[PDB]
């Protein structure tokens, strides 16, 4: 991981934020480090650069300059700092490596914004198991709910990444400011449960991960 | 002399490439804001060729790009003389 | 600020064929366009260089064209794994801007929902609620109409559902419904249904557990 | 000599940049009609750097266009002579 | 004679809201526009120079956006002391010229 | 005030007519001035230009060329002479200082030029109080009736701008070769009449300038 930057944040409205980028590999005095911003269900909003070693930065024309860009020469590391947010703000944000020669390289992991008043709540993980009288196909269809968490967003893995062969976390609802998402995984009935299965559901935001073996009900 | 004023363009060559581009870039439509071609454009410069490549619109910019005229011409009106003297006594000979 | 504009928005193809994103600048750049891959999820992902120029670690499939105004990101063959969307990125006068972007969709063969009802967790009926969950899985088309039932009556209240994007293993997509009530409510009634009608069937495809 | 014609060619290159504006101002078209680029055009000028950015189109503009070239590369034919001496002797001791 | 086209030519918002005039200019001028604020009765006044910096003693609200020939006077935020015409005024080639203009209703 | 420039003109059709801009505070070697025209109604349209220090004078090519420009570089005045009149040539007039990079920095108060065969009238002020039996609300209206004056404009001030908080002064109308308009003032009835409240209605065309209190119905 090269560009690495925070999982989600929590800002009340009006309220100021600063967003981190670690960058580990090289850190040629030409580099320069820029931040684009992607709405949901957008496209890519470049907002400024910055070259850490010299220090200045530049920011978009265009849109309300609401932030701030920084860096930490010794530490290989830069911050932008977004002052007095609306939810027009909540969006992703990546780090990006431009070398020099006009293209992003490297791309941060983006950081999740969420603005808004409401309390930061964990996430509720429940297994979800097939009845006891559902025919057992040659594969077996079973999969975990990760119920009313805030903000957004949550990691969902299944035996810790080994088993990816099958999966489709959904899409999280929203309800009464909390969410719910599900994820699928699906496996030979022949290795289940003779080889055991756990979704994990790491929550960033609330700096909680949790395990789930999806065992039978017995 | 030898080598000597060679080595001076090339720092000038290098740094101004350099310093165009943090000049530049932050002016809404300036070309001269990758170091590639920032490097090329210093040496249309110190060169006279204008040929009308890429050229500054900061204020900042026009500045190094003085220096690079100056410190290139300068050199270059010293370059040429050490290649000229050089090889029309090899070629003499 | 120079203006990228990739038409169209959305690009149908069928598996394997070539394809072809269009990238049309507002003024001459030279070959200053730059190509990027963003799937569902994932950050933006560099495929072209420099309009014509490949990266190391990029498929073969990927070929840059274009020159001037015109560019052209196309993809000698498709398969599923292409599934993203893709933008543009000139650097050859500030500010560096980003197209509008285009999503590549995969018409593919139809194919029927994989159907999987689930009981709330023992774990989560010891607080104070039940939820029902039951997975469509791997359609196409994205067309389906999910249906409940509690006991044989039809139930249209504490209904989430949530569609996938359309997946990048197989070019189909998937969809979710939690079934929110109370465990004091979910006490009092047997049966749980979940009926799906899709294109492929005319028959409507149903799960059901009863707790009893 | 020393810093004689520096001096003679900062004459020029001023007094040139207020005489472009005085004789482009006027004709429907001319890009040289503020003091600040005006400046910019004569160093483009007197420097042969022929970059494209900037340039007369009445009659009189290029009459004092003519000028800057002739004092300016004559200057210019001498300010780099000084920088070259003064920094050869400077470099190699 | 260069020409500078402002379009829309009345400008409804509500009052806090962003709003942006667009002056599109007939040819490349780079970055020589200019926005003018002109109340009732009262005489024009320099908002935006050279299309981005601003002028000592302008609100911050004003925020000059834009370059070549695609220009953007911005009020990030509005109040009913805005209310008037704005005018748009290119310094790249001779004649000076000045836009349509567009006024501000709230 | 920077750049001033008298208030307004009246000139017969065909008749020529010089406008003056004195220009206090700096007399830069490089300034130049300008003339804008708008006419009611309408933009701003660019006449010429004039460097007063070295003398030379620009007009716009696209109009009926009736302008000549002129200057006394020992007074710091600027004079623009517009000769034989219509009433198309009626129209505000300001002179701008442009210090040579290209905007105008320093704009002038205008000069409104009339072309009319008709007289010059100075205006009549009429007090305008609220009735001896309307009943007073916490603020009160009241204004007063400039009538019958020629050409335009008059100013209007309340307690000579003391009191500018609550004014509406309305748009002259025309008749029969002369203008009325009226201005509004509200106070609060606590501090009025127990502070005295005047409108002055100057009218530089006529050279006039003339008060009047707004007194009770006495
Ligand atoms: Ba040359
Ligand atoms: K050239």
């Amino acid at each position: 991981v090269q560009l690495q930057q925070p999982g989600a944040e929590l800002v009340k409205p009006g309220a100021s934020v600063k967003l981190s980028c670690k960058a580990s590999g090289y850190t040629f005095t030409s580099d320069w480090i820029h931040w684009v911003k992607q709405r949901p269900g957008h496209g890519l909003e470049w907002i400024g650069e910055i070259i850490p070693s010299y220090g200045r930065a530049n920011y978009n024309e265009k849109i309300q300059k609401k932030a701030t860009l920084t860096a930490d020469k010794s530490s290989s590391t830069a911050f932008m700092q977004l002052s007095s947010l609306t939810s027009e703000d909540s969006a992703v944000y990546y780090c990006a490596r431009e070398r020099g020669d006009g293209y992003f390289a490297v791309w941060g992991a983006g950081t999740t914004v969420t603005v808004s008043s409401a309390k930061t709540t964990p996430p509720s993980v429940y297994p979800l198991a097939p009845g006891s009288a559902a025919q057992t196909n040659s594969m077996v269809t079973l999969g975990c709910l990760v119920k009313g968490y805030f903000p957004e967003p949550v990691t969902v893995t299944w035996n810790s990444g080994s088993l990816s062969s099958g999966v489709h976390t959904f899409p999280a609802v929203l309800q009464s400011d909390l969410y719910t998402l599900s994820s699928s995984v699906t496996v030979p009935s022949s290795s289940w449960p003779s080889e055991t299965v756990t979704c994990n559901v790491a929550h960033p935001a609330s700096s909680t991960k949790v395990d789930k073996k999806i065992v039978p009900r017995d | 002399a030898a080598g000597a004023a060679t080595v001076l363009l090339v720092i000038v060559l290098l740094a101004g490439s350099y310093l165009a581009v943090l000049a530049e870039r932050g002016a809404p439509g300036a070309q001269l804001i990758t170091y590639p071609r920032a490097l090329w454009w210093s040496v249309e410069t110190a060169t006279t060729v204008g040929y009308g490549d890429l050229y500054p619109v900061t204020l900042w910019g026009r500045l190094v790009a003085v220096v690079v005229m100056v410190a290139g011409i300068t050199s270059f009106g010293l370059v040429t003389a050490a290649l000229a003297t050089w090889f029309v006594g090899r070629e003499q000979e | 600020d120079i203006l990228l504009t990739q038409s169209p928005a959305i690009l149908s193809v069928s598996p394997g064929e070539r394809v072809s994103f269009s990238c049309r600048a507002s003024q001459s750049i030279g070959t200053d366009i730059h190509w990027y891959q963003q799937r569902t999820n994932g950050s933006p992902r560099l495929l072209i260089k420099y309009a014509s120029e490949s990266i190391s670690g990029i498929p073969s499939r990927f070929s840059g064209s274009g020159s001037g105004t015109d560019f052209t990101l196309s993809i000698n063959s498709v398969e599923s794994e292409d599934i993203a969307n893709y933008y543009c990125q000139q650097s050859n006068r500030w500010p560096f801007t980003f197209g509008s972007g285009t999503k590549l969709e995969i018409k593919r063969a139809d194919a029927a929902p994989t159907v999987s009802i689930f009981p709330p967790s023992s774990e989560q009926l010891t607080s104070g609620g039940a939820s029902v969950v039951c997975f469509l899985n791997n359609f196409y088309p994205k067309d389906i109409n999910v249906k409940w039932k509690i006991d044989g009556s039809e139930r249209q209240n504490g209904v989430l559902n949530s569609w996938t994007d359309q997946d990048s293993k197989d070019s189909t997509y998937s969809m979710s419904s939690t079934l929110t009530l109370t465990k004091d409510e979910y006490e009092r009634h047997n049966s749980y249904t979940c009926e799906a009608t899709h294109k492929t069937s005319t028959s409507p495809i149903v799960k059901s557990f009863n707790r009893n």
